[PDB]
RNA sequence: UUCAAACGAGGAAAGGCUUACGGUGGAUACCUAGGCACCCAGAGACGAGGAAGGGCGUAUUAAUCGACGAAAUGCUUCGGGGAGUUGAAAAUAAGCAGAGAUCCGGAGAUUCCCGAAUAGGUCAACCUUUCGAACUUCUGCUGAAUCCAUGGGCAGGCAAGAGACAACCUGGCGAACUGAAACAUCUUAGUAGCCAGAGGAAAAGAAAGCAAAAGCGAUUCCCGUAGUAGCGGCGAGCGAAAUGGGAGCAGCCUAGAGCAAUACAAGCGUCGUGCUGCUAGGCGAAUCAGUGGAGUGCGGAACCCUAGAUGGUGAAAGUCCAGUAGCCGAAAGCAUCACUAGCUUAUGCUCGAGUAGCAUGGGGCACGUGGAAUCCCGUGUGAAUCAGCAAGGACCACCUUGCAAGGCUAAAUACUCCUGGGUGACCGAUAGCGAAGUAGUACCGUGAGGGAAGGGUGAAAAGAACCCCCAUCGGGGAGUGAAAUAGAACAUGAAACCGUAAGCUCUCAAGCAGUGGGAGGGGGACCAGACCCUGACCGCGUGCCUGUUGAAGAAUGAGCCGGCGACUCAUAGGCAGUGGCUUGGUUAAGGGAACCCACCGGAGCCGUAGCGA
RNA sequence: GGCCAGUGAGACGAUGGGGGAUAAGCUUCAUCGUCGAGAGGGAAACAGCCCGGAUCACCAGCUAAGGCCCCUAAAUGACC
RNA sequence: CGGUAGGGGAGCGUUCCGUGUUAGGGAGAAACGCGUGCGUGAGCCGCGUUGGACGAAGCGGAAGCGAGAAUGUCGGCUUGAGUAACGCAAACAUUGGUGAGAAUCCAAUGCCCCGAAAACCUAAGGGUUCCUCCGCAAGGUUCGUCCACGGAGGGUGAGUCAGGGCCUAAGAUCAGGCCGAAAGGCGUAGUCGAUGGACAACAGGUGAAUAUUCCUGUACUACCCCUUGUUGGUCCCGAGG
RNA sequence: GCUCGAAAGACCUUCAACAAAAGGGUACCUGUACCCGAAACCGACACAGGUAGGUAGGUAGAGAAUACCUAGGGGCGCGA
RNA sequence: GACCAGGCCCGGGCGACUGUUUACCAAAAACACAGGUCUCCGCAAAGUCGUAAGACCAUGUAUGGGGGCUGACGCCUGCC
RNA sequence: UCGGAGAGAGGCUCGGUGAAAUAGACAUGUCUGUGAAGAUGCGGACUACCUGCACCUGGACAGAAAGACCCUAUGAAGCU
RNA sequence: UUCGCCCAUUAAAGCGGUACGUGAGCUGGGUUCAGAACGUCGUGAGACAGUUCGGUCCAUAUCCGGUGUGGGCGUUAGAG
């Protein structure tokens, strides 16, 4: 059955898959199949890294402080630290706000003396 | 009339496969594959004649709105029976010069002045259809917003579309 | 400035990524005097007075084709018509021509060899006598075996025997695969296929029919009646008829004398006349100036038009050209209708005549014998014969109807090689017929037979003098053109693939390697405001699809790319959505002054009352 | 009740019983759940075991199972 | 609001057509990039470059409606690759000529192989591949001024050779006729078909290519006609051979 | 083909037959180039495969064996 | 003395032998062969080819021919 | 049995011409364990500069072959 | 035939895994390819984990993994 002639139609269905493939190391950007198995990866992993992006930092923040705990005095855990604020009443200074360690370590030094007084 | 290849494998030749066993090539023959060129065709349009059977009372009342929605607006009106006399066309260009729309706004010129015969002078013009005052379908009538009639044609439209 | 320790960019044979510039190659978009279908109107035939199909030749050199044929791409005659003529792929050379030099059409002459061919033979287009095939019908002349008579033979006048025939049609003979979810019944096909004959229509056809005691009443074709009834391992499956509505629609011959073949009609011809068609042909309207390489484009204005169908001309006009509406023409040669004529048959009225079954074994009717006939037969026999016989799906009686044993018969109905016009929401050279450019060729096989690839530079080619390098292959310039970043691989020319240049990453780092976080570097930013492109390193992390309870794999399919490639169509039935009408609704065939498939047609089907064998 | 389906060789774990030596992710039944037609977190890596069963974004918190020396976030925390 | 097979509910795009010689286009489709804005998505819109012609907005209608796999089909293009191979082991080289270049061309001096053979002649087949003058991209699995490559000319002249022509075997066909559903088979007179049989010369020379055919010297057979002598001849034959 | 005989049927001073000049005329039509156990044949190619007949020398030897030499034909077409 | 130019003997299974054959892996104690025997036909044969005709078989003819098994020869070939 | 040496045709290098089976994609190390349970690409760990040539040649259930073995499908083709 | 038995030694003259190591190495002798024959089974075609004779199993390999040998670069001022 003489189709309606794919012509340019089936031409756009492949090049569009190539435009997306313009930053890959391997030859997964110069073939519909090599990219077919490539896009799916960036089609599944993408659906993951999007939710993993939050977890990826969940360990970071804790690690950021962890490296800052092995110097002060509370060699115990940063948990007791969080416990102090919890039992206290500070809904601030979150895992993200833990950036006070690196820059201006003078502010993060105050809470260090406020956690001991509470507990 | 999109006649295609009905009996695919049944073309100018026939199916004559090769020794299909321990070779490597696809297990199949040549010609009329039809996947392979120079062969027949599996599916394809056949001599069709799509002609739905319509009733009668469903058409009469379906063509009444045609002239109804026309006379409602400000389109061309009727004329007279003396329009069948004029055997020439120039007498028409001068006539349509009075009613208006000379450069022909578009294909809006559904003419239906005559009754017995056709206006061989009104068919020459680019945009204009000479339909006989009898089976005025919804197609042509709305095909051209502008439509002109007469004192006679309007009568015949009362015989069918009416009692 | 000297010794050690802790670190360290810079460096690449090559490579990866992004980007720029090309090659290979080829698709797509676009356009095609050609195919694929169909409608209307014609043509359905040629041919031993020698064909289809070919070989060998022919023009001024001239291989291949289109014709023709050694009066060989030309001749004779008439006509139309109008000028150029020597066909085409390539000019040129040498000319014929301005009231018959070509071309177009009809009527004739010519038409080697081979092929029915018909001289014999034959690896066809060759050979050898020679003007001769062999048969059917008729006539004459001869004439065996035994007196006649024949047989046989000879001669002459016709026809027949050929197309190795495209479909339709009649007749003879005659499967399987497959269906019956197994398969020998059955069905599937009495199709395909083989063979014979004729017409262009054939076949069939005015009825010992059907129905029925109402009446119709030739055959064939179409739509219904029922795809019911019936038939069948009543399984598969196949499939009536009566009747009704339409297209079409006329009925006649053969089957002892006298006066006697005059009248009335039907079927034809040697030829010719007329109407209407076919094969050449003629008449056939209308504007400019401005932008652009060019305009038939746009803007202003005007004109023709029963002809703005269409196409072409260097890009969309109806007004440039060829045509188109309409109006005319054809010394002749012909088809189909009428009117008149050689010859044979055929013809009126009256009074008659009027052509013999079944049992068994088969086929065909929807019917595979079953209660189930009838029709056509192989074989053995074989009555009556119109105050007689047959048919009414066993038979019988009654009644009714019809009476064949010999034949002919237009139209409605079928199909198509081919012809002319036109149409088609058919395709467009990996499409469509295998063939839209000298392919069913070139090639493969002994052969039957099988069976491609390959499209367009531009409007006109002005398709590239000369100059420079080389072996006087090839290229670059100079020029032509609006373009050759169009030039003979040439249009628009992507992808797979193959390279150069530039930025970044890249030797102590490994696992379908991307992704998230993410430094540095080469650039681009904003009169900071921390962003847009590459990416060290880091956390995770075993293609897709198919088939499976279950795989990433040692489960399988796939080298890449372009194109191409798999539930469409017809009829019918049952539902859902929706629409018109409504216990009513709705047609099929056909007719049709049909811009139009309306109107008419309601023959027929479905539903509201059912149930029961 | 009506229209269109799909699928009839499933596997595994816990539990209650036939087969085998109560040997097998073996085979044959019943029941529940999972896989099979739902990831992910955890058992190093193991679909069928456990938790929980994914409309989506988010450098947002708190939890389940499983854990908290380092390697991948988290107690070499206290008492016996 | 995970989702296979499946069921149900909504849309985009492609070719064409109706609504369209309305409108957009040579101040210009198609092919590629970009704006990475927009929609749930397949995509759409605008635009630069290149390029050369038309294409087509909206709704609906009719579709041969978009595949990276069916050991698919057609064509082109990678990789193993530039690894193997360059095809009996009868080695080769040199001095010169010509040419842009030649170990393999030509010419000369030799080596080496074969020697009933990789000599010549002839039949079948092939069929112009023979000769000469030039050219070479392609064909010669190296080049090539070489070639049985390509493009132009030239060349096969016998009554005695051979094939036709007489005759004939296996065998084929085959008037009339005998048979067979049609077709056709078989088969005789007769008529075809061979590797069979039947009349007739060679030796030299000549040409770039032919020669028992051209030329020279020397001969032969058969038929018809004519002259002379003698004698009786005579069919699809009998007999001998 | 040739020779001879043919109820001497037909012919019958004829036409013919044999021979002689081994006179004269005539003897029409085709192929015949090249190769041919060869690379132009048959096998897809210039694949050492296969393929009838004829002529066929010197020396050693029984021998168209074999080896070495004639005439003649080649070194087989990628090299170092 | 080069080229050229049988390896020999002994015992044993089977087939007498020569020959033929699975043309492109088996050629063998396979097959074939003569010998012997059984059986059918006096015939236009049986029988084979063919729907037929016709024809092969034999223009011979039962010391013929056709079909089957066996199958050189030597000793033999039982019972049912 | 322990084979060695030498002479030729290839192999190796260079110059000219110039293939293939096959292949989803590559930055295709080993080992233990695990895994529809004998994978380099999973997990842990060890080892390891990047890139050729020649050669030996186990892995990639390598390549060619939808196997001629078995079974299945009320398949087919012959034979008795 | 692995094995085993036998003759003759050694200090002793081991077992087992490695898809019963090893055919992308040879051998392929045995054994489910086609031939043939004996015995047996069936009327027969054939059949039988009985025996006997004969009976073509390829490949210049990229990578992984090895036997060896190089081309660059990095150890940093450049080299021996």
């Amino acid at each position: 059955m003489t189709r309606v002639k794919r012509g340019y139609i089936a031409r756009r269905r492949r090049k569009k898959i190539r435009f997306f493939a313009s930053s890959f190391r391997g030859a997964h950007s110069r073939l519909t199949r090599t990219i077919a198995q490539q896009k799916i990866r960036a089609l599944v992993s993408a659906h993951r890294d999007r939710d993993r992006q939050k977890r990826d930092f969940r360990r970071l923040w804790i690690t950021r402080i962890n490296a800052a705990i092995r110097e002060r005095g509370v060699y115990y855990n940063y948990s007791k630290f969080i416990h102090d604020l919890y039992k206290r009443q500070l809904l601030l200074n979150r895992k993200i706000l833990a950036q006070i360690a690196i820059l201006n370590p003078n502010c993060i030094y105050m809470i260090y003396n406020e956690i001991i007084k509470k507990e | 009339t999109a006649s295609t290849l009905t009996r695919a494998e049944v073309r100018g030749g026939g199916r004559k496969p090769y020794p299909q066993k321990k070779t490597g090539r696809a297990r199949r023959g040549s010609q009329g594959s039809p996947l392979r060129p120079g062969g027949g065709v599996i599916f394809g349009p056949k001599p069709r004649d799509w002609t739905i059977k319509m009733n009668k009372k469903e058409r009469r009342l379906a063509l009444s709105t045609a002239i109804a929605s026309a006379v409602g607006n400000s389109f061309v009106v009727e004329e007279f029976a003396e329009n069948f006399e004029k055997p020439k066309t120039k007498d028409f260009i001068a006539a349509m010069q009075r009613w208006g729309l000379d450069p022909a706004e578009k294909s809006l010129f559904f003419l239906m002045d005559l009754v017995e015969n056709v206006e061989k002078s009104g068919r020459n013009i680019r945009t204009l259809k000479l339909l006989t005052p009898r089976s005025l379908n919804l197609f042509d009538v709305l095909n051209a917003e502008k439509l002109v009639f007469t004192e006679g044609t309007i009568q015949y439209l009362n015989q069918r579309y009416g009692v």
